[PDB]
C-alpha cells in the first residue's frame, strides 16, 4: 500500500548529461546469471547475483550526483503497491550488514551504499554516488541484487516489475531517468529466449 | 570496557598478521564475538578491494602519519550513520593497513593504527554497539 498512492514516475529523462543506460551483451546459454533482452527492454536475473547496469553519460555530472534505484509493479492494477520482499526472505539470514532485510534491490561492492524507506511513499530505495568511469572505461558500472524471485508468493507473485535509476544531485532534485524491467527468475537465459519469441 | 574494546582490536590485528608469516603482540579460538567478526571481515577484503584501495590512497600512511589522518578516512565511512556492516569494513580497513605497513617493511606502524582503532572504537562507535544490542546482537545477525 503506496503512502496516498503517489506512484513515482517512470518517463524516460536523459536531461543536459544525456543519461542513458547500458548493459551487458551476455547471451542465453542457461549458464547465464544475467542477460538483458534489448528488444523488450528487460532484464532477467537470478536470486542474489550479479546484475551490472551502466551508466552512459555525454557531459560529466559534477560531484555530489547520486544514483538510486526503485522498483515498482509494471501492471497499472499494482502501480500503488509498494515492491517489498516475501516475508520468508526478509526473515531468512542474509543480511550484508549493509541493507535493511525489507529492501529487494541491493548494491554490493560499494561502501558508500545507502538505503531509504520514505516517510510519505513507504517505497524502498538504495543510493550510491556518482562516480565518473575508471581509466579505460567510458561508462560506470553499478551491481545490483534483487533478493526475491519474481514469484515468490506473498510478494511480487509472478507481477512483472520495473527499476527506475534515477540521477539526482545533493539536494535530491532530479537530473536524469531511466528504467527496465526486471524477471527474477531460475533459467534466465531459457526464459529471456522464450519471451523473445512469443 | 576501554580494556575490552582494545583486547577486540588487537586480537583482529593479531591474526590477520598471523594469516601471514608475521607473528605480532582457554577457548579463545572459539570466542564467538571474535570468530564471527573475522569471518566478516575475510568477506569484507574480497567485495570492497576496491573502496579500500581508494581509502587507502587517501590515508597516505608514512611513519609521520597522525591519528587525525585515519579519523578523518573512517569518519566518512560512518558520516550516514553507524551499522554492523561498516564496523566490519572499520576492522578490516585497520587490517589491510596494518598487512600494508609491515609489506612495505614500516613494521613498527602496526602499533600506531592498533592504538587508533581502539581509540576511535572507544570514542564513537562504543556507545552506538552498546546501544543497539551489543556484540551479541551482532552474532545473532552474523553480521
Ligand atoms: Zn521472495
Amino acid at each position: 500500500g503506496s503512502g496516498g498512492s503517489s506512484v513515482p514516475s517512470q518517463k524516460t529523462y536523459q536531461g543536459s548529461y544525456g543519461f542513458r543506460l547500458g548493459f551487458l551483451h551476455s547471451g542465453t546459454a542457461k549458464s547465464v546469471t544475467c542477460t538483458y533482452s534489448p528488444a523488450l527492454n528487460k532484464m532477467f536475473c537470478q536470486l542474489a547475483k550479479t546484475c551490472p547496469v551502466q551508466l552512459w553519460v555525454d557531459s560529466t555530472p559534477p560531484p555530489g550526483t547520486r544514483v538510486r534505484a526503485m522498483a515498482i509493479y509494471k501492471q497499472s492494477q499494482h502501480m500503488t503497491e509498494v515492491v517489498r520482499r516475501c516475508p520468508h526472505h526478509e526473515r531468512c539470514s542474509d543480511s550484508d550488514g549493509l541493507a535493511p532485510p525489507q529492501h529487494l534491490i541491493r548494491v554490493e561492492g560499494n561502501l558508500r551504499v545507502e538505503y531509504l524507506d520514505d516517510r510519505n511513499t513507504f517505497r524502498h530505495s538504495v543510493v550510491v554516488p556518482y562516480e565518473p568511469p575508471e581509466v579505460g572505461s567510458d561508462c560506470t558500472t553499478i551491481h545490483y541484487n534483487y533478493m526475491c524471485n519474481s514469484s515468490c508468493m506473498g510478494g511480487m507473485n509472478r507481477r512483472p516489475i520495473l527499476t527506475i535509476i534515477t540521477l539526482e544531485d545533493s539536494s535530491g532534485n532530479l537530473l536524469g531517468r531511466n528504467s527496465f524491467e526486471v524477471r527474477v527468475c531460475a533459467c534466465p537465459g531459457r526464459d529471456r529466449r522464450t519471451e523473445e519469441e512469443n | 570496557p576501554s580494556q575490552d574494546n582494545r583486547e577486540i582490536v588487537m586480537k583482529y590485528i593479531s591474526y590477520k598478521l598471523s594469516q601471514r608469516g608475521y607473528e605480532w603482540d582457554e577457548g579463545t579460538e572459539s570466542e564467538v564475538v571474535h570468530q564471527t567478526l573475522r569471518q566478516a571481515g575475510d568477506d569484507f577484503s574480497l567485495r570492497y578491494r576496491r573502496d579500500f584501495a581508494e581509502m587507502s590512497s587517501q590515508l597516505h600512511l608514512t611513519p609521520g602519519t597522525a591519528y587525525a589522518s585515519f579519523a578523518t578516512v573512517v569518519e566518512e565511512l560512518f558520516r550516514d550513520g553507524v551499522n554492523w556492516g561498516r564496523i566490519v569494513a572499520f576492522f578490516e580497513f585497520g587490517g589491510v593497513m596494518c598487512v600494508e605497513s609491515v609489506n612495505r617493511e614500516m613494521s613498527v606502524l602496526v602499533d600506531n593504527i592498533a592504538a587508533w582503532m581502539a581509540t576511535y572504537l572507544n570514542d564513537h562507535l562504543h556507545t552506538w554497539i552498546q546501544d543497539n544490542g551489543g556484540w551479541d546482537a551482532f552474532v545473532e545477525l552474523y553480521g
